[PDB]
Formats: C-alpha cells, structure tokens, sequence
C-alpha cells in the first residue's frame, strides 16, 4: 500500500550527539530520556564538554498531578486520573530554542480495602508515565529539525 | 492588612 | 484587549526621558515670559513658567526663588515658591495643586489643597496639604484620600488624617483611615496599613465568606505572618454558623536546602453537629494535620514527606480543604528518603493509610520499604540491573498476617536496533523470600494455610519487538506523512503457587494499550500472574510538513497461549474463557487544530463479554479564559464486581460501575466577566453527580468572584439514596478562572 521500511533514524542526522543537561540529573525522567536516547543511538556528551557545535536538550520542571476522574454514586472516588507534563528545550547553537513538552495521561481505580496495593500500582504508573514522556519529547526531535532547517531557508 | 508571596533565601 | 492594557490607558505614562543618579547636583532651567527681581538672592518668574531639574518637573503661573545665605551653611538654602496652577510631575507622582512650595537642597516640597496620581502604577486621591520628604522617600498627606481605582471611577476609597506612602516600605499607612465604598464609608480603625508593593509583609488578609450546607454561613479572617525570608505562616480563623465555633486552619511554608514544604494544622476545639451524631464520644474534637515536602539535596539526597491524618473518618465529607476531598477513601501517610546517584538509588520509605471506612478497618502499612536498583550498561552488548526490595507488613488490626519481604530482580537484557526496528530480548530472576507471623486467627478460620516461611523464585523470559514503516500521505494535504509501528512482544513467567502468601500489596492493574505490552498483572510483589502470551499490537501516526505528530490510533490485543494462574484466582469473570485474545485495547489522539484535540481509550475483555473501561474527550481550548470540554468515563458492572471487593458488586451506589459523561466549559462576557461551567452526570443513574457555576467581574481595582456546587456528598443507609451538598461562596480581592475550574470534586483536566 505504499509501506516502506523506514529510511532515516528516528532522531534527526544532527543530533546524534547531544548534551542532555538538566536540573535533576539523577532522576527518574533524566534517566528516561537518557536511557530512550540510548536506545536511538544517540552520543551523549556530559553539560561540561568543550565542544560547542553540539545541540543540547535542557529539560524542565515535570509535575505529575492525581486527581478524581469518577465518583461512584456516593461520592467516593472510582478512578483516579494522572497527567505528567514534562517541559524541555532544545538549544540548537547559532540557531533559536525550540521548546518541546509531553503529556501523558493514565487512570487507575480506586480501592481502599487494599490502599498499599493501590499506592504501589500508582507508583508503577508514575515510572511508566516517565517512560512515556521521555518516549514523547524524543518523537519531537524531528520537528525541531525541520523548524532549524526552514529558519535556515529564511 | 497584610501581604502573601512566593518565598525566596534569605540573602 | 485584556484588562492589563485597559488599566494602564487610564494611568499616567512616563515619557520624559529618565535621569539616573543624584539629581541634586543637576543644572536648573528655568523658562519663564517674565523675570523680574535681584537674582541669585531674589527672583520672580511669571507667566507659563516651567522648571526643569532632571526628572523633576514643576509648572505655575507664578514661581518665587528664594536664596539664603545660612550661616556655617557652605550652600545657601535655595527655596522655590509657585503660586496659581501647580503642576509637580516626576518619575514617580503627580502633584497638582493652586500653591506649593520647594526646597531644592533637601528636595522637600509642599503642596496645598490638591490631588495626586503616581506614574507607572494605579492610585490616586486628594489632601488638604501634600508633602514629599526625604528624596521622594515619605510621600505624607494630611487630611487625604488614597484609592487603587483609575479616574472617572468611584468603587472603593480610604479616607484618613494621615496617610504616609513610604516607597521604599512600600507600605501605605494611614491614620484615622475611614474605608469607604463610593461615598459610604463602612470601616473605621484610628490606624491601619496597606502593603502598596510586592514586598512581604504580616497582617491580615482579604477575608472571604462562603455559605453551604453542611455549616451554614462560614468566614476566613486570615492573619499572615511573615516570618523570615524562607518561611511564613497564615493563622486562619474559620468559622461555621452551624457547628458554633471557630475552627483554627494554621499553615507554615518553609524553605530550605532540604526543599519547600508546607505543614498544617487546623483544629476544632468543639463540635456541636459531631456531639449530637455521636454521643458516647468522650470528645469532639476535629483536627487535621497535612505535612508535604519535596526536595533533592545535593542532587543526591532525595527527601519527599506526604503525610495527612485526619481525627475521624467523616472529616473530609464534614469540612472541606485544599487537601482533601469528599471523594477520598483514605488518607496517606508517607515519608521516603533517598539517595540516587547516576547510576544507584535506595530509597527507605513508609507508607501508612488511614481508611474511613467502616466495613474493614484492617489496612496494611510497610514499615519501613527499601527499594534499591543498581543499573550497570555497556556489559559487552548487553545491560543489566539489579533490583532489590526489604518491607516490612504491619497491619492496623493485631490478627492479620505480618511479614518481611525481601525480593531480587537481576535483569539482563541485549537490545538489537537498525533504521527500521529493533527486538529485545530479555531474561530475569525473582527471588523473593517471605516469613509472616501471627498466622493462628488466618489460619484458624481459613483452608489454604499460610506456611511461615516462603521462598519464590521464577524465571521471566520477554522477547519484544517492533518494526516502523512509513508513508507519504497524497491524499491527505501535500506532505503529510504517516507511520505504523507494528509491535509485538513475548512474555513467559511459570507457574508458582503463590496460595500461601497473603496477598499484603497486590492489586489487578488496568490494560489501556500502553499497559499491553507490560510484563505484571497484578501490581506490587506478593501474585506475580504465571504467563505465556503473546501480545500484538500496532500503532499509526499522522506527521504533518513540520514533521508534528496531528494524530496516533493504537490497537493491541494479548493471546494467552495458557490462562495467567497465580494459585489463588479468586476473580469473578462473567464466563469461563481462559486461552485465546481476552484482552484488546485502543487508543487514539488527534490533533484536530491548534486549539481542539480530542483523546480516546477502550479496553473491551471478552472474558467480561463487554467493554470494560473506555473513556473519552474533546477539549477546544483557545485559552485559559475560553475552553470548552466534553468527556466521558465507563466502567462496566462486570468490571466493578470482577476488580473491586466483593461489596462493590452488591451495594446499590456501586454496582452500576460508572458512565459519566460531563461537561466543562469556561467564557468571558463583556471582557470585564466570566463564566466557569462544570457539570458531570451519571447516566446509568440519570442523577448529577457535581455542578459548578463561578462567575468572576474582573476590574482595575478589584476583582469579584461567586462560586457554586452541589457534589455528591455521602449516601444515606436509612432511605437508600445519597446526599448533596451545596456551597455557594463569595470572594474578594483588590486588584481567577484556574482557581475556579480546579476547585469542584472533580477538577478540570486540561486534554491539550
């Protein structure tokens, strides 16, 4: 139907080596998103390298928030809504700063009879919820390259 | 009448 | 246009150019029609005379210079005179006035009878006699005026005998202050302040009213009290009509190396309502304590505090707060500290609940839990890690089961990758070793006996794997692409008997798409679900020219070559299928504009033979004041009965699962208005489950607002139906939709 097998990486050619800087360095999200470049083949270089032609990811504040989705017929929570909204910028050098954010969504009901059990599964989600923020912001590089490419053309 | 904030270090 | 630059056409514009530094030592120019007199010691300047002196700028018909020869004075005192028409204008205020007086050594002038306006910054008013000291420091008005309202308007004003206005204090003090409404004073006080700045300052705040049902008319008096740079606290007496008391909401924020807090500590010293409910109770007392903290030392030590623990449980459905809601079952108690460098992390934490329910109070706590992991990459082709696990089960009730759980997770996996896909095999050991005491009571009433000690260790082998494609969407728009991302994963844990384990951390967790493809069924360490499927799914994205994801759908199912037995399958699905697809889960997210975007979800199980859990969403979002949203969340009644406790199947406001579809919605009328909606239903019931109705009148000088909402508020055992609760409130706040859209049980989401 006109498939074909993908051609280029899923980062762009320039960016296969970036300084991934951050505010948290040891982290959960910095090891996600060092842990996806990895799984890209992407060179990362330490924030205090002297190579400055590199581009650079600087990631932001990441603010996981829990709320109420759906209250049974008397009130009490069923189903409990999480969104994690990771903000990040790419600092092309000679060029602008595009920034890139995620946001992923995820659920899960509500159980006080086994309130331990619960907190371990929404612990679970938040890693996962990490591993898809940092799956997200690395599916925005491409974008980042073509706005660098058409501010080029300009 | 008083007047809240965002904290910050003492310098 | 918005109201910050509907504010500022009414406020004086500084277009002069700005003089830096001393302006004592700057030339004089006078321009004047007539000069008449012995200059330097005497000189008259009339007609349209202007003064020029730096910033400072001074206008009247008449201008008198006055210079003494004061004596042990190397500068003789020069004193400037204006008659008729007075126009003082600087960097800083306006002074308009028929006589003033000045003097240029000490920058003092005088002004009678007239009226201000400060340049950059709303404010205004009129004194029997103005006075500027200190190098525009003290700004002192006898007998003034002074209201934050741009001219032409006349909503509020403070009338007292001596207003100081010291800039830098930035504080406003007035004496003999009579505030006033138009021209209705209504607050009377021989001496009061106002914080005219950003700095921080004690005192109290606004107070705001609000009426419900649960205490009839209530009202917050807060006093701040600015303690230090890096730490407050507010002191918030709050008070209910119904109950006959005054309850003492305390706060502190802090800030340190350690990170920033926040404690709490409101406090009811009696209770009217909860003594007639409860009369045997010794005392009626309603407090609350919610300490959270959140912080990373050194970008090593990782300190988190979460910790609420109220009086009784009918706290939260009694009074309300910021933290908590009606809607909560349980309140948490957690403290964790820990250590993570690049490449290690332990992390010793404890988590204790406090249920608020009367049909079980037995909860389980750990006490203390250690997490550890130790990833170690670049072991040739391969990676690793090692995940390690000590806790320690101590129940509430002294019968249930206790125990101390170590676990060990060794992974070790070799990823494979080219342009086009990449598969990753994986093996791993869990070996987890048990020992629970305090067995009798359980194992008196019960068959399946609890062994002392337990030792479990199984092998998990995962292969996944992944494949993209591409394609140029022609007939889309020209340059559109599109992918599809066919994944598809292969897991095998054996079959251990994990009947004599209690099940102390262990729930079922959910299946969406990206949950497919995960290697647990149930959550936590103590039922690791025997499998051997094969799971299957397949992704598509719709890129657009700039290479922008406008739209993903994904569809995966699992195929259970053999049914998932923990040994102690106590679920109650609807039918008996075991092998085969029993699970299939969608997905999707399209950006429809840069303003809509819709969302999506479903996880149809065919041993439920009916879609399990499917929610929904689409949000049009032009901006925080203007966005209207749609949604909707299903759960069907076989999935209540087959996930939650065995009550939750039989209990009238349980059983019907969920269906809810609700609106959000939120649009400014007039600009100087708003409207927030919200109003959230439950369509298996036909019956409201919330509402909402906040209006807001944005100004100048001050901003109204009025909430609304009837929630659903408990259930009443006697008639079998539940019970509402109103809360209409009303806040004030001299100059708002976040607040609004984020305060009903069930806050707004943004879906964008």
């Amino acid at each position: 139907c006109g498939w074909h097998l993908r051609d280029t990486t899923q980062v762009p050619s320039t960016m296969k080596v970036m300084i991934l800087d951050s505010g948290d360095p040891n982290g959960p999200l910095s090891r996600a998103v060092r842990n996806q470049l990895r799984l890209n083949g992407v060179e990362l270089l330490d924030k205090e390298t002297t190579r400055k032609d590199v581009p650079s990811l600087r990631l932001g504040k990441v603010s996981i928030a829990k709320d109420t989705a759906s209250v049974f017929r008397n009130g009490q929570t069923a189903e409990y809504q999480m969104i994690m909204t990771v903000n990040a910028t790419v600092l092309i050098p000679g060029r602008d700063i595009y920034p890139i954010s995620a946001k992923v969504f995820r659920s899960f009901f509500d159980n006080p009879q086994m309130a331990l059990a619960k907190d371990n599964e929404q612990d679970m989600i938040v890693k996962e919820m990490y591993d898809r923020a940092a799956e997200q912001l690395i599916r925005k590089l491409p974008s980042i390259r073509a706005a660098d490419i058409r501010s080029d053309e300009e | 009448c008083g007047l809240k904030g965002p904290l910050y270090f003492p310098p | 246009a918005d109201l910050a630059s509907q504010c500022m056409l009414g406020v004086p514009s500084y277009d002069r150019p700005l003089v830096q530094g001393d302006t004592n030592d700057l030339p004089v120019t006078i321009n004047a029609d007539h000069a008449k007199g012995d200059y330097p010691d005497d000189a008259v300047f009339t007609g349209s005379v202007d003064i020029m002196q730096g910033n400072s700028r001074l206008q009247a018909d008449e201008v008198q210079l006055h210079q003494k020869e004061a004596p042990g004075q190397p500068e003789p005192v020069r004193t400037v005179d204006a008659l008729g028409n007075v126009h003082y204008d600087d960097n800083q205020v306006i002074l308009k006035g028929p006589k003033g007086w000045a003097n240029l050594n000490t920058k003092d002038t005088n002004v009678w009878e007239g009226d201000y306006q400060m340049v950059g910054r709303q404010g205004r008013g009129k004194a029997d006699l103005m006075k500027q000291r200190g190098e525009n420091r003290y700004t002192i008005l006898d007998n003034g005026s002074f209201t934050s309202c741009l001219p032409g308007s006349d909503t509020w004003s403070v009338v007292g005998s001596e207003i100081i206005h010291d800039r830098e204090e930035q504080v406003a003090e007035i004496w003999n202050a009579r505030f006033k409404v138009g021209p209705v004073p209504i607050f009377y006080s021989p001496y009061l302040q106002l914080p005219v700045g950003d700095k921080r300052r004690s005192g109290f705040l606004i107070p705001n009213a609000k009426y419900t049902t649960t205490n009839y008319f209530e009202f917050y008096l807060p006093y701040y009290w600015n303690i230090a740079p890096n730490m407050d606290a507010t002191i918030t007496p709050h008070y209910m009509h119904r109950r006959g008391n005054i309850m003492w909401e305390n706060e502190f924020r802090y800030l340190s190396q350690a990170g920033a807090g926040l404690m709490e500590l409101d406090y009811l010293p009696s209770d009217k309502v909860y003594e007639d409910e409860h009369p045997n109770d010794d005392s009626s007392r309603r407090w609350l304590f919610y300490w959270n903290h959140s912080g990373v030392m050194d970008q090593v030590w990782r300190f988190n505090v979460d910790y609420t623990k109220v009086s009784d449980p009918s706290y939260f459905n009694d009074f309300d707060n910021k933290y908590g809601s009606s809607t909560d079952g349980y309140a948490t108690q957690k403290f964790s500290v820990g250590y993570a460098v690049q490449n290690f992390n332990a992390t010793v934490s404890t988590k204790q609940f406090q249920v608020f329910s009367e049909q079980n109070t037995s909860s389980y706590s750990a006490e203390p839990q250690l997490d550890v992991n130790y990833y170690q990459n670049d072991v040739g082709p391969f990676d690793t890690r090692i995940y390690g696990q000590a806790v320690h089960f101590v129940n509430t009730r002294d019968d249930m089961p206790e125990a101390t759980r170590v676990h060990l997770e060794p992974t070790i996996n070799l990823p494979l990758s080219n342009n086009w896909g990449s598969i990753n095999t994986e093996a791993k050991l869990l070996a987890t070793h048990y020992q629970q005491t305090n067995l009798d009571w359980y194992n008196s009433r019960n068959t399946t006996k609890l062994d002392e000690s337990v030792n479990r260790v199984m092998p998990q082998f995962k292969v996944d794997g992944k494949m993209v494609f591409e394609r140029d969407m022609e007939m889309l728009a020209p340059g559109y692409t599109q992918t599809l991302e066919p994944r598809a994963q292969y897991l095998y844990v054996p079959y251990r008997d994990q009947s004599d384990i209690y099940n102390y951390d262990s729930s079922l967790l959910q299946s969406d798409y990206s949950g497919l493809f995960r290697d647990r069924t149930y959550g936590g360490l103590d039922r690791i679900a025997s499998a051997n499927q094969v799971t299957t799914g397949v992704t598509s994205r719709i890129y657009d020219d700039a290479a922008v994801e406008r739209f993903n759908i994904s569809v995966g199912q699992i195929y259970y070559f053999t049914e998932s037995r923990t040994g102690d399958d106590n679920i109650t699905w609807e039918n008996d299928d075991k092998t085969g697809s029993l699970v299939w889960a969608g997905d999707t997210y399209w950006r429809i504009s840069e303003r809509w975007g819709l969302r999506g979800g479903i996880q149809y199980d065919t041993r439920l033979d009916n879609v399990a859990t499917s929610n929904s969403s689409i949000e049009y979002r032009r901006d925080e004041d203007r966005l209207v949203q749609l949604n909707y969340r299903y759960a069907s009644p076989e999935y209540i009965q087959a996930t939650l406790p065995k009550y939750y199947s039989t209990a009238e406001q349980y059983k019907n699962g969920i269906s809810q579809v609700g609106a959000v919605a939120s649009w400014p009328i007039a600009d100087r208005w708003s409207i927030v909606g919200a109003y959230y239903y439950d369509t298996n019931a036909n019956k409201q489950a919330d509402s909402m109705l906040g209006v807001q009148y944005s100004s100048c000088c001050y901003a109204i607002r009025v909430g609304y909402e009837r929630k659903l508020n408990g259930w009443d055992n006697d008639k079998q139906h539940a019970v509402y609760d109103n809360a209409i409130g009303f806040n004030i706040e001299l100059r708002g939709t976040q607040e609004m859209l984020r305060s009903n049980i069930l806050p707004y989401q943004n879906t964008l």
